[PDB]
């Protein structure tokens, strides 16, 4: 929690796996990111004007 | 049944995996499964 | 509001596939676990000094 | 100990406590027993998870 | 087809090396 | 009748009830040479 | 001809602390759930 | 009521507290 | 005490144990490089290739959707990739 | 003293006052079947066994009764809607009567055997000491539940002395209590068939009547008698608990799938047949065939029957409801009053939508309508600024065939809107909120809670098996282990055998 | 006097053989290209 | 707030009930 | 002496690793669970049951890699590899997730094979079996999880699949989809780890604070014989320093070491029945008052109805590619969001 | 019937608390003899 | 709830009844 405090976050795998094309094949670590993407865009829902949310 | 001294084997098994470890950790940046 | 706290931090943070967490869960897991088996070892071995009709 | 009627009557169906046939007896009797209702139960489960189909077994509400 | 022999190639050199290193040490196993 | 999946239910009888004779087989032929003394 | 299965019970007091704390903790935390 | 409810059950826990220290079982050397 | 086995410390350390396992270890090793450099684990396990996961214009995915046809469905997307 | 949590010991050695506290364990059962009755009798609503029946209601005893036959009231409906009946003593009534009375004499019962708890019966001629000969009792015990058994299939459920069972079609349309004819063949092991039922009871009557004999004659082996601690009872409860809670996972795995003995009528309908759209399936087909005999559309859905459209209705899924939303289904979407009507959308092009129906995960769930083919046609949007999707945009209108609604059709678009966000449930039901102040929250059904209990109970109960299990097999050291015990038993090679001290060096 | 096989080495082997089979077979992942 | 009025009683002898056995028997306890 | 009584003792030989006759279930069914959990993150795919790569072969590491659940269109088949979906081929068997039912199964059974190997050595060797008393809390675990729970959805591909990630994910399913957070069930679970893990680290700590002095070195490991009569610590001074700091101590042994059993085996139990309630979503997800109270003042928000919009949230964008068989197609304009994320 | 709420808990606890009140009062009297 | 509050009270006087008659302190002589 300290170091994320200092947003140094878990591993990222989004998009980790493709094939030869390029398209992208869904690992596990993609459903968990589908996960928190509703929850980062629901929370606090009247805070952001802007499109990131940096802190 | 003692020929080998316990601490030259255990150097040995040690770089051993070192070894395989740090060729994973390459191909996390490496071919499948780099995002690249 | 912990719960609120919990989700969000996973959102803005990924905080389960951070491995010092991963490192925290095997903490209190296995503190659980080694709790549970060390009473259950020591209750196991008591020494007979009671009867069946008395608390242990 | 109070004697009674019905008791008197029931006496001998509690009278062989302890009681037992010598070394395995019916043993093996029994696990043949037990084996062809493991077996049994087996069938019964594979056709309520339709992991075996049958001929004229629709598990189904149509039935 | 050739695959199913290379992969078990060092698999079976590696059980005769063994095999006949550890043969007469093996036979007194026998009591 | 018998249909292809009572065949299958057939096939791991008989292969579960091999898996489990090798099983004995191996472990009473041992058990009878490797024997404890008294 | 009285019964000689009969037995004396006990509960000590540390018991009745910790029985008791149970019973107050399980209340606070199901009350929520009744009242809905 | 559910206000009053869930503070006397908080309240009880506290009076717990006090004789749980204060009033325990001491305990001796036997 | 001592269930009468012959000591790990004592069989790693011989000789006799690392001539024999000189030659085992890299060669169940290299069974296993081979199991993959042959290609043979993908066919073994169905595992896709790089190239196998869509047909060249397809972007939904091969779903089983079908209990009981669902080994002819695999086969059946096998087939539109070529 | 004893712990407080092992009062009732005192009763492992005394046979008589175990008898009289298991008499009263069943005066207390009894009891409870008789009050429940009452209660659910002076609650019930008997006047609409279409939209409220039953199971909307909160009846969990009243199904057990009409299951196996008890089906009017003595004041002069039965569960079928049919008035002017006379069901004789064995109606609601009487069943509940009867417990209470039951239960009355096995509370006498157990003074009785409470006080007189010294009967000679209960002591082995031989010794004098207390004494059960489990081994025989078994066997007494289990011919006779082969012959309630054998007897319960040969004439209650064939009818030939007694009523059958509720028996219904595969829709829950025609429900009634009839006879059944055993099915000796391999279809009556399945569950969906209840000839199967009586062919089992049958021949497992049968069966338990042989085994029992063979129990009564036969005595176990020295070899299973001393491996299973036969002279001690703890290993029956150990074994009993076991069979038990077998027991209830299979009865918790029925009710939850549908089985011939948990009927939709009684328990209502099954997760599994929203998840498969079972009733809207079978309502097309009716509908179909009404258009391929030149019935118009409103005369099609005119002719499928309101029982048919309410099980169509997420709202009676068992899978919907929460664990403290408590009381009957009524108290959430209200009482059903009527079918409203099928609902039928079209765009501003006259091509017909469908609302994309609520999945049971989902406590709440977007309204998006596709064509026939899955394709998006139209939503209600969450943010409108980039919406392409809208009602109003798409021109979408709503008309209604069969029911309160048939021939009306609506196109202001919030209008449109509100029977949409219904259609995510499946058919649209005109609902009484006020007369029990509803919620407007899913609840689940008697089958949602009679299978949650025995699932927990069964599960509860292999810890009882384990713990009785253990102080069975281990009595010697329940108190604790032998303090003069030493390392040439518990330490390594000491010994060839772990624990046989003859297998020295 | 040790024997050399025993029920011991059973359990060995059956972990370690096929262990070093699925690392070099991991190995060998790591040049994959797509 | 429209709470459940059955949750005042259920909280209620969910406390008291218990708590009285416990309390019966310490007490018995202490006196002998 | 019988063949039977002959197979017993080679059975209950003293050797390096026993066996017993409970080792006949526990270490084939043992072996295999864990076999087919390395064959399956190493060589095996989800793409044909979940639309996943799933194994070291695909690129996947060691946290995404999963043995993961069968498609939801073999509802709870067995799966079994002679059975009617795979008909014998191991190929197809792999490819449609028998792995799953492979793991699931065997291990159910291995874990079974435990428990009676803790009764087991515990008879023969004269001991109590608390510890196999103690081991009943992960089987109702594992049962209510990963064989209960799916039993009452729809299908396995619902129950977790065997992964790091995998399991993540199933943390969120039911953060978002159950509200599991809010279950009395899994708060008392909580309680019992967390206080589990409490008592490990507190009864630790104060042996190794008040060890008496039973040699002259630095390093005070040494000076214990297991052998010994003397407690290595004082329980006198123990007691005196937590009841001074914290109020009350523990003062009785034997009370101590069962306490510390039954806490954390308490708490899995009490976790385990709440999610046999979530096997027919008899959940504990909302309350009541404020849902009532909510609707109708649009100024009453608490942390309760907060985290009902992250739940939202988790559900509508998770649900189309975590539940690929649905076809859940969601227009942008239908997901809800709050403003400018 | 249209029935004061609150007379339900109020009668549970008049005949409880004075009823749990006597029993305590003759349990420990039975433990003395 | 008001009828079960009613009966109930009046079955536990008949109870008690019961213990009171078969069940009482019995009166001992001198
Ligand atoms: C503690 C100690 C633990 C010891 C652990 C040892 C582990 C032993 C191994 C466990 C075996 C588990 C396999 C269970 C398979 C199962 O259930 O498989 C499920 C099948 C039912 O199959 C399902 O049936 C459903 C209902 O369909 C039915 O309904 C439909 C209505 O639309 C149609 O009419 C359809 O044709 C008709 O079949 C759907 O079709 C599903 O897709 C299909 O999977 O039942 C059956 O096999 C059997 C049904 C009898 C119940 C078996 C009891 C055990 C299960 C407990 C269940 C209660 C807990 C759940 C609570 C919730
Ligand atoms: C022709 C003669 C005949 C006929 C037609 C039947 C017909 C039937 N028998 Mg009967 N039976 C007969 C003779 C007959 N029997 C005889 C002679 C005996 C021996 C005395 C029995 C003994 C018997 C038993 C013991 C059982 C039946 C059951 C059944 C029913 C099976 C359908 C069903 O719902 O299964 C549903 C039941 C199953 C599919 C069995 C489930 C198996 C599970 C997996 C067992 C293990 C549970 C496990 C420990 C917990 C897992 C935990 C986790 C998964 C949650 C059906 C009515 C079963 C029943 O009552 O169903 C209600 C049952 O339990 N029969
Ligand atoms: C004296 C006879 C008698 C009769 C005719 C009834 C009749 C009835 N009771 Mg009542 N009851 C009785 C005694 C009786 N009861 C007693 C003594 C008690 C106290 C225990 C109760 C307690 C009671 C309750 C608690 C409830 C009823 C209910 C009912 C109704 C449904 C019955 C049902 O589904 O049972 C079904 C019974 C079973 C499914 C049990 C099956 C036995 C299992 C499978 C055990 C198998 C083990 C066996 C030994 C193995 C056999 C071996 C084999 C080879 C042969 C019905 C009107 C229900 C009702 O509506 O109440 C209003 C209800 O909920 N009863
Ligand atoms: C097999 C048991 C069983 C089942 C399945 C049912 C099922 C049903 N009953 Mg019935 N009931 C039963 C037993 C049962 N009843 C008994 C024994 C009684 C006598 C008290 C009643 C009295 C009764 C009444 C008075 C009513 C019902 C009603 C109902 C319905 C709604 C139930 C509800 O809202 O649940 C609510 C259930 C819960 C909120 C579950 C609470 C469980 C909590 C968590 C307690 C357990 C926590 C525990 C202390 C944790 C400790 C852990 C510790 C070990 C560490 C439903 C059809 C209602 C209905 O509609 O009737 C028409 C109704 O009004 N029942
Ligand atoms: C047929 C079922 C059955 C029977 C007859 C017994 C009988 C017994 N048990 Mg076992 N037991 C059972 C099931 C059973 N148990 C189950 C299912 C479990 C798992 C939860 C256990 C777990 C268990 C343990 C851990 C222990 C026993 C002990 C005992 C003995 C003393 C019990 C006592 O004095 O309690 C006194 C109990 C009280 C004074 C009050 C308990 C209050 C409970 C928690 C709430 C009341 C529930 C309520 C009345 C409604 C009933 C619900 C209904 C569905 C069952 C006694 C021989 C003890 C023993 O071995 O002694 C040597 C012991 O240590 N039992
Ligand atoms: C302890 C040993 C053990 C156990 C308990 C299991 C258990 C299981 N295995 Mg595994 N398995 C094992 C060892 C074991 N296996 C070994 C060593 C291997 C390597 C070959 C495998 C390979 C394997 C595969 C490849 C698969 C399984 C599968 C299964 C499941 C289905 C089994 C089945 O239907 O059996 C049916 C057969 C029986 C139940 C045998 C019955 C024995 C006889 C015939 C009973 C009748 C006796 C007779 C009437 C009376 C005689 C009395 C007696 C005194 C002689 C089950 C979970 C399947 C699975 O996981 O699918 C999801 C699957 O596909 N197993
Ligand atoms: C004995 C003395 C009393 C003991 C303490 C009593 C409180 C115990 C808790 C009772 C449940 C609390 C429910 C909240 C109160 C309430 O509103 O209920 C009230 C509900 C009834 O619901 C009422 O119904 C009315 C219509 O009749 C209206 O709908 C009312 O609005 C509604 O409140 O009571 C019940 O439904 C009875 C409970 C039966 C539940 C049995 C199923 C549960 C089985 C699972 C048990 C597993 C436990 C595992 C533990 C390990
Ligand atoms: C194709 C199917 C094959 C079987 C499939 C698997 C099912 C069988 C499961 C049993 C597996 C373990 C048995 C191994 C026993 C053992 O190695 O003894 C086998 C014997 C005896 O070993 C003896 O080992 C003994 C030590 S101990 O018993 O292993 O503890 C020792 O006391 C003795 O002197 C020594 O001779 O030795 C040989 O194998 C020599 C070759
Ligand atoms: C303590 C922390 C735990 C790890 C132990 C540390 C060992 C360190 C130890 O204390 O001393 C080392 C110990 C003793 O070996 P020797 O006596 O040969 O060595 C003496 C040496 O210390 C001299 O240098 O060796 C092992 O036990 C090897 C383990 C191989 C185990 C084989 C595993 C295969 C069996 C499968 C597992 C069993 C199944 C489970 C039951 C179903
Ligand atoms: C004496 C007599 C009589 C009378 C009778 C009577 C009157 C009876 C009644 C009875 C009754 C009336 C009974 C009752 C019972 C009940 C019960 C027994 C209950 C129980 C319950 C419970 C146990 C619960 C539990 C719970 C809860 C509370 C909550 C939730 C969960 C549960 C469910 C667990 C007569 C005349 C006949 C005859 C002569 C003699
Ligand atoms: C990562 C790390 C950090 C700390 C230091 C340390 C050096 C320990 C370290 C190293 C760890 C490493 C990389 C570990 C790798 C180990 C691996 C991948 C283990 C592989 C073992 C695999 C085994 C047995 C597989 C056996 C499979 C079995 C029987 C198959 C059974 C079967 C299946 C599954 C299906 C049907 C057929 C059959 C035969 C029934
Ligand atoms: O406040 Mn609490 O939460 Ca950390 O990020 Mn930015 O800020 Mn707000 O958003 Mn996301
Ligand atoms: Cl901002």
């Amino acid at each position: 929690i300290s170091t994320m405090a200092f947003n140094l976050n878990g591993f990222n795998f989004n998009h980790s796996v493709i094939d030869a094309k390029g398209n992208v094949i869904n690992t596990w670590a993609d459903i968990i990111n589908r996960a928190n993407l509703g929850m980062e865009v629901m929370h606090e829902r009247n805070a952001h004007n802007f499109p990131l949310d940096l802190a | 049944g003692g020929r080998i001294p316990l601490w030259i084997v255990a150097t040995v098994a040690g770089m051993g995996v070192i070894v395989i470890v740090g060729l994973f950790f390459y191909g996390a940046y490496a071919g499948l499964g780099s995002s690249l | 509001g912990t719960f609120n706290f919990m989700i969000v931090f996973q959102a803005e943070h990924n905080i389960l596939m951070h491995p010092f967490h991963q490192l925290g869960v095997a903490g209190v897991f296995g503190g659980a676990l080694f709790c549970a088996m060390h009473g259950s070892l020591v209750t196991s071995s008591l020494i007979r000094e009671t009867t069946e009709t008395e608390s242990a | 100990a109070r004697r009674t009627w019905l008791g008197d009557i029931l006496r001998p169906l509690n009278s062989e406590y302890g009681k037992v046939a010598p070394g395995w007896g019916t043993t093996p009797l029994m696990a043949v027993f037990m084996g062809l209702f493991l077996v049994f139960l087996l069938i019964i489960l594979e056709i309520y998870n339709s992991t075996l189909i049958l001929d004229g077994v629709n598990v189904s509400w149509k039935a | 087809d050739w695959r199913v022999l290379v992969v078990l190639l060092p698999v079976l050199l590696a059980a005769g090396w063994a095999v006949r290193n550890i043969l007469p040490y093996a036979v007194k196993q026998v009591q | 009748t018998i249909t292809p999946s009572l065949k299958g239910f057939f096939i791991g009888l008989l292969s579960g009830a091999v898996v489990l004779g090798l099983t004995f087989a191996v472990l009473i032929a041992i058990s009878q040479i490797d024997k404890v003394q008294r | 001809e009285p019964n000689p299965n009969r037995q004396p019970v006990e509960l000590n007091r540390t018991s009745l602390y910790l029985g008791l704390l149970l019973i107050l903790v399980l209340a606070l935390l199901f009350s929520s759930y009744f009242f809905n | 009521m559910e206000t009053i409810t869930y503070v006397f059950i908080f309240a009880c826990i506290i009076a717990l507290f006090f004789f749980a220290i204060f009033f325990r079982e001491p305990p001796r050397i036997t | 005490g001592t269930t009468g086995e012959r000591p790990f410390s004592d069989i790693i350390t011989s000789v006799r144990y690392w001539v024999i396992h000189s030659i085992t270890i890299p060669a169940l090793f290299i069974a296993g490089w081979l199991f993959v450099s042959t290609g043979l684990a993908y066919d073994v396990f169905g595992t896709p290739r790089p190239d196998s996961y869509y047909a060249q214009e397809q972007r939904s995915i091969p779903l089983v959707t079908d209990r009981f046809e669902a080994k002819q469905q695999v086969e059946t997307f096998l087939e539109q990739l070529k | 003293g004893l712990p407080w949590y092992r009062v009732h010991t005192v009763l492992i050695n005394d046979p008589g006052r175990l008898i009289a506290a298991h008499l009263m364990h069943t005066a207390l059962v009894a009891g409870w079947a008789g009050s429940m009755a009452l209660y659910e009798l002076a609650t019930f609503d008997p006047s609409d066994p279409v939209l409220n029946p039953m199971w909307r209601q909160g009846m969990f005893v009243l199904p057990f009764m009409a299951r196996l036959g008890v089906t009017g009231s003595w004041s002069g409906w039965s569960i079928t809607g049919e008035t002017g009946i006379d069901p004789g003593f064995w109606s609601f009534e009487g069943v509940a009567l009867a417990h209470i009375v039951l239960s009355g004499l096995l509370f006498l019962a157990a003074c009785w055997h409470w006080v007189y708890w010294d009967l000679e019966l209960f002591r082995d001629p031989r010794t004098g000491e207390p004494a059960l000969d489990l081994p025989k009792m078994f066997g007494i015990h289990l011919f006779l539940a082969g012959l309630l058994c054998f007897g319960f299939g040969a004439f209650h459920l064939t009818g030939l002395f007694g009523p059958g069972m509720w028996v219904s079609d595969p829709y829950g349309l025609t429900g009634s209590v009839q006879p059944v004819a055993p099915e000796w063949g391999p279809d009556g092991f399945n569950p969906y068939n209840p000839g199967g039922v009586v062919a089992h009871h049958i021949a497992a009557g049968i069966v338990g009547i042989i085994a029992g004999l063979f129990h009564i004659l036969v005595r176990p082996p020295q070899r299973l008698y001393k491996a299973l601690r036969m002279g001690n009872i703890e290993t029956v409860l150990s074994s009993s608990i076991a069979a038990v809670f077998f027991a209830a996972f299979v009865v918790a795995g029925t009710m939850w799938y549908g089985s011939a003995t948990t009927p939709i009528e009684l328990f209502g309908p099954t997760r599994y047949q929203w998840d498969s759209s079972y009733f809207q399936q079978e309502i097309n087909r009716r509908v179909q065939a009404s258009l391929a005999s030149g019935a118009t559309l409103e005369e099609a859905w005119s002719a499928i029957p309101e029982k048919l459209a309410f099980y169509d209705y997420i709202g009676n899924n068992p899978a919907k409801g929460g664990l403290f939303r408590t009381g009957p289904m009524n108290k959430g979407d209200g009482i059903a009053q009527a079918w409203k009507g099928h609902a039928v959308f079209r765009n501003k092009e006259g091509e017909e939508l469908f609302v994309r129906r609520m999945p049971a995960f989902f406590e709440s769930f977007p309204v998006i309508l596709t064509d026939k083919n899955g394709v998006v046609k139209a939503d209600i949007p969450f943010r409108r600024a980039e919406s392409k999707y809208s009602f109003e945009q798409q021109g979408v209108t709503v008309s209604f065939y069969g029911g309160e609604l048939n021939g009306q059709t609506f196109t202001d678009p919030p209008t449109v809107k509100s029977y949409a966000r219904k259609a995510i449930f499946g058919e649209i039901f005109e609902f009484d909120t006020e007369t029990l102040n509803s919620d407007g929250i899913f609840r689940t059904s008697p089958r949602g809670w009679f299978t949650f209990a025995h699932a927990v109970f069964a599960l509860l109960f292999f810890f009882g098996h384990i713990w009785h299990g253990a102080r069975t097999l281990f009595r010697d050291v329940f108190s604790g282990i032998d303090p003069e015990l030493s390392p040439e038993q518990v330490e390594w090679g000491f010994y060839q055998k772990v624990g046989d001290v003859t297998t020295r060096r | 006097s040790y024997p050399i096989f025993t029920v011991r080495w059973v359990a060995v082997h059956t972990l370690a053989v096929p262990t070093i089979f699925f690392l070099g077979a991991i190995a060998a992942m790591q040049f994959i290209q797509r | 707030m429209e709470v459940n009025q059955l949750g005042l009683i259920a909280t209620a002898l969910f406390v008291l009930v218990p708590s009285v056995f416990l309390i019966i028997l310490y007490v018995q306890t202490e006196s002998q | 002496r019988g063949w039977f009584d002959i197979l017993d003792d080679w059975l209950k030989r003293d050797r390096f690793v026993f066996v017993g006759w409970s080792g006949i279930l526990l270490f084939p069914c043992a072996y295999l669970a864990l076999g087919g959990w390395l064959t399956g993150t190493t060589f095996v795919t989800s793409w044909y049951t979940h639309g996943l790569a799933s194994s070291y072969l695909e690129g996947c590491n060691f946290l995404t890699v999963a043995v993961s659940t069968p498609a939801n269109s073999m509802g709870h088949s067995l799966l079994l590899l002679w059975g009617p979906e795979a008909q014998g081929d191991f190929t197809r068997w792999c490819q449609l997730g028998g792995l799953w039912t492979f793991i699931a199964l065997h291990g159910a059974f291995g874990l079974i094979g435990f428990m009676l190997r803790q009764f087991e050595i515990a008879r023969l060797v004269g001991v109590r079996p608390y510890n196999a008393i103690a081991f009943s809390a992960p089987i109702a675990v594992f049962v209510s999880v990963f064989l209960i729970y799916p039993l009452g959805q729809s299908s396995w591909f619902f129950a977790p699949s065997f992964g790091v990630a995998a399991i993540f994910r199933f943390l969120l399913f039911f953060q978002g989809f159950h509200n599991w957070t809010l279950n009395p069930f899994h708060m008392m679970g909580v309680a019992g780890v967390l206080g589990g893990a409490l008592l490990c680290a507190i009864h630790g700590a104060t042996v190794e604070n008040t060890l008496f002095q039973d040699g002259e070195g630095a390093s005070t490991f040494r000076a214990f014989n297991p052998t010994q009569a003397e407690e290595t610590y004082s329980m006198v001074t123990a007691n005196r320093f937590w009841s001074q700091i914290f109020g009350i101590a523990f003062s009785n042994k034997r009370w101590l070491h069962f306490f510390m059993l039954f806490v954390p085996v308490t708490g899995l139990w009490m976790s385990a029945i709440g999610v046999v309630g979530l096997a027919l979503n008899l959940r504990s997800y909302d309350f009541i008052s404020q849902e009532i109270r909510a609707a109708e003042d649009p100024e009453f928000e608490t942390f309760y109805t907060k985290n009902l919009l992250l739940n939202e949230g988790i559900r509508a964008w998770m649900a189309p590619q975590d539940q690929p068989h649905e076809n859940f197609v969601f227009p942008e304009e239908v997901l809800p969001r709050g403003n400018a994320l």
